[PDB]
């Protein structure tokens, strides 16, 4: 049996320069707020971010102007505005901010999540960091900011097959068999996921 | 739909719109 | 207020034994110790010292320790400003604020200030108002002084003060306007939301809450409405504010919502109804001057505290300090 | 063979001749190819009016609600299909074809009544 001896060195020499010279923040996440493209990837960017691209600041460059990089402090993000009239924000308990950027920004931050009125402890990772709809919600005004207050039937197809199958177990029992959708939680397709499920490319 | 939805539908995508109706009607020939 | 701090928990006064092994870590990209830049700092004592620590302070910021800029480190900076000129350096450090990040929301704020208006430089005193508008501050009694000095320059410049400035004007007027004690603070209030409603149907909505910390809500006039009522139920540039709205991109609000160019017809009856119920019920520069003295208690009991903190912090940091070397 | 995180699928297949569709409803992977192999063999849906018109379909039921309980995906077209069989819901892109043609023909009556 033959032993691949460079095939798998390579890896490990591919893994020192995925992990050394990998490139930081500043590197790959800036754009051409001219010509709509991206330092290190050029690949233009959807036109349905390019009013918001243009005039809106993202997180990170706005949060670098605070004390302890605004280490109690209520953002959201800019279509939060638009879509949620209910309180949905975050929280914050660290930063860890790039360095190497001038007008320092593109960190990676980490806290608590509220959701429509609704928020929830175990601070997870904050999703799109790098992007460019986020608004500040100052210390002014926060107490007024934060502010808040079955079944379906079966396919038709299921509804003949099962009467049927009681039937032959030995009652008839005309009661409606229900499936039940209580048990099925409804989240929108705005609600954030873990940030670490996702890597940096 | 609300017109308080319907509106910020109509906020988010202002330049790209087709006008449109409601309901179609009961039955087609 | 300087013979206080000036025991500075004595350490050694050299700077060419420090200041290689502070780029040596940066060329070899090592992380470097939050307390060798203070100890940097509390050895200056030139004026080219001074643009050392800038550059280093440059080069701090720009750092895998980007945190630990810890507070009594900026507050042993701005005392050695305070020691050489408090002039422009200073202010050069508080006006770029993020490629240094100093950010002294204490007492040194304050303490900076006031001796502006010693030698009552206007100009150079002007944009550190304007620096800490942008910031989040005023749990502290000094809503008093800073409104002293915005109404100084209130009195001294008479414009439309910029596209801009006079956005710069309105949130150091507003967020220092928490005043309960007086209806002083209801009126400076009044004056902020009169200049930056005006900006509101002047240039747009963005503008405002484009940095400084304001509020998306485009309905800002009627909050100063409502005040009034606060008052009524306890300022004549509004009266010009609310008529020079009446006389002779995108677009954020909705079609059902109302834009608020339509109602200036329902902006003068709400406004030139309640003042004749306020003449019936119930100048600004001498207020605040009755205001200096009335108030000031002068808090360095809280100051002494921190500096009790500071004692506390330093000494058990470099503990660990001499521990990670005989850990070698 | 290794497929670099794989999942299963309920497709159509085809097997009908040139101008002569037959798809075969199959359940698969994710990433082999089209008329390739599989897991299990279903029963398949002809497209074709046949005889006195009749567009003929399979549904092996008692192992489709087998599968998709193991965690099969479905395709949109699969999906149609099953919401006009009645074993799922209608599918809402079928709803929504149909309110199109619908309006259409709403405008081609208003064409209709302008041109007598």
């Amino acid at each position: 049996v033959r032993p691949r001896l460079i095939a798998e060195l390579a890896r490990r020499v591919r893994a020192l320069r995925e992990q050394l010279n990998r490139p930081r923040d500043s590197q790959l996440y800036a754009v051409d707020y001219e010509t709509l493209t991206r330092p290190f990837s050029g690949r233009r960017l959807p036109v349905r971010a390019w009013a918001d691209v243009r005039r809106e600041s993202r997180l990170l460059q706005l949060l670098g102007r605070l004390p302890l990089f605004g280490l109690g402090r209520l953002v959201t993000r800019k279509s939060w505005l638009w879509q949620h009239d209910e309180p949905c924000y975050w929280r914050l308990t660290r930063v860890r901010p790039d360095y190497t950027a001038q007008n320092l920004d593109h960190g990676k931050a980490w806290g608590i999540l509220t959701f429509k009125g609704k928020t929830e402890s175990e601070a997870r990772e904050i999703e799109h960091v790098m992007y460019h709809d986020w608004r500040l919600v100052p210390k002014h005004e926060e107490e007024a900011f934060t502010a808040f207050t079955a079944s379906v039937p079966y396919p038709p197809l299921l509804r003949a097959m099962i009467i049927a199958e009681r039937q032959k177990n030995g009652d008839t029992s005309t009661e409606e068999p229900m499936l039940n959708v209580q048990r099925i939680r409804m989240e929108p397709w705005d609600y954030p996921a873990k940030q670490e499920d996702k890597g940096r490319a | 739909p609300p017109e308080r939805e319907l509106s910020r539908l109509r906020r988010l995508y202002q330049g790209h719109l087709q006008e449109e109706s409601g309901p179609p009607p009961e039955s087609m020939p | 207020d300087s013979h206080k701090w000036e025991a500075r928990e004595k350490e050694h006064y050299c700077l060419a034994d420090l200041a290689s092994l502070m780029d040596k870590t940066f060329e070899r990209k090592l992380p470097v110790s939050s307390l060798t830049i203070s100890r940097l700092i509390d050895n200056i004592s030139s004026r080219e010292e001074i643009d050392h620590a800038e550059y280093y302070l440059y080069k701090f910021r720009h750092s895998p320790n980007c945190w630990y800029l810890r507070n009594w480190t900026i507050h042993t900076w701005i005392r050695q400003c305070l020691k050489y000129d408090a002039q422009d350096k200073a202010l050069y450090t508080l006006v770029n604020k993020v490629q240094y990040g100093i950010f002294p929301d204490n007492f040194t704020f304050n303490l900076l200030m006031d001796s502006f208006i010693k030698k009552e430089n206007y100009k150079d005193a002007l944009s550190v108002v304007f620096e800490v508008m942008m910031q989040e501050a005023f749990e502290v009694p000094s809503t008093q002084l800073l409104s002293l000095y915005v109404l100084f320059h209130c009195l001294a410049k008479k414009t439309d003060f910029s596209w801009e400035e006079e956005r710069n004007f309105g949130a150091s007027l507003l967020l220092p306007g928490l005043k309960q004690k007086n209806s002083v603070g209801f009126s400076s209030q009044l004056y902020g939301y009169a200049l930056l409603g005006k900006v509101e149907l002047q240039q747009g909505l963005r503008a405002v809450y484009h940095n400084m910390p304001l509020i998306w809500k485009p309905g800002y006039l009627d909050r100063a409405l409502q005040v009034m009522e606060k008052v009524a139920a306890s300022e004549a540039l509004d009266v010009l504010g609310a008529v020079l709205k009446a006389l002779t991109k995108l677009v954020e609000q909705l079609d059902i919502e109302e834009t608020e160019q339509s109602k200036l017809p329902q902006y003068l009856e709400r406004f030139k109804a309640l003042h004749s119920k306020l003449q019936a019920l119930g100048l600004t520069t001498q207020l605040v001057k009755e205001k200096l003295s009335t108030c000031e208690a002068e808090d360095i009991a809280t100051y002494e505290q921190n500096l009790q903190q500071w004692h506390l912090d330093l000494v058990q940091l470099i503990q660990r300090e001499q521990q990670q070397r005989e850990q070698a | 063979k290794a497929y670099r995180g794989g999942h299963l699928t309920i497709r159509l297949a085809l097997g009908g001749c040139t101008n002569r569709p037959f798809y075969r409803i199959v359940a698969a992977h994710n990433k082999c190819p089209r008329d390739g192999r599989f897991v299990e063999q279903l029963g398949s849906y002809d497209p074709l009016p046949n005889s006195h018109g009749e567009k003929l379909v399979a549904l092996n039921l008692d192992r489709i609600r087998h599968w998709i309980g193991c965690g099969a995906h479905l395709s949109k077209p699969m999906e149609k299909l099953l919401g006009l069989a009645g074993f799922f819901p209608l599918h809402p892109m079928m709803i929504t074809n149909a309110e199109r043609l619908r309006r259409k023909r709403a405008r081609e009556v208003l064409l209709a009544s302008q041109k007598t």
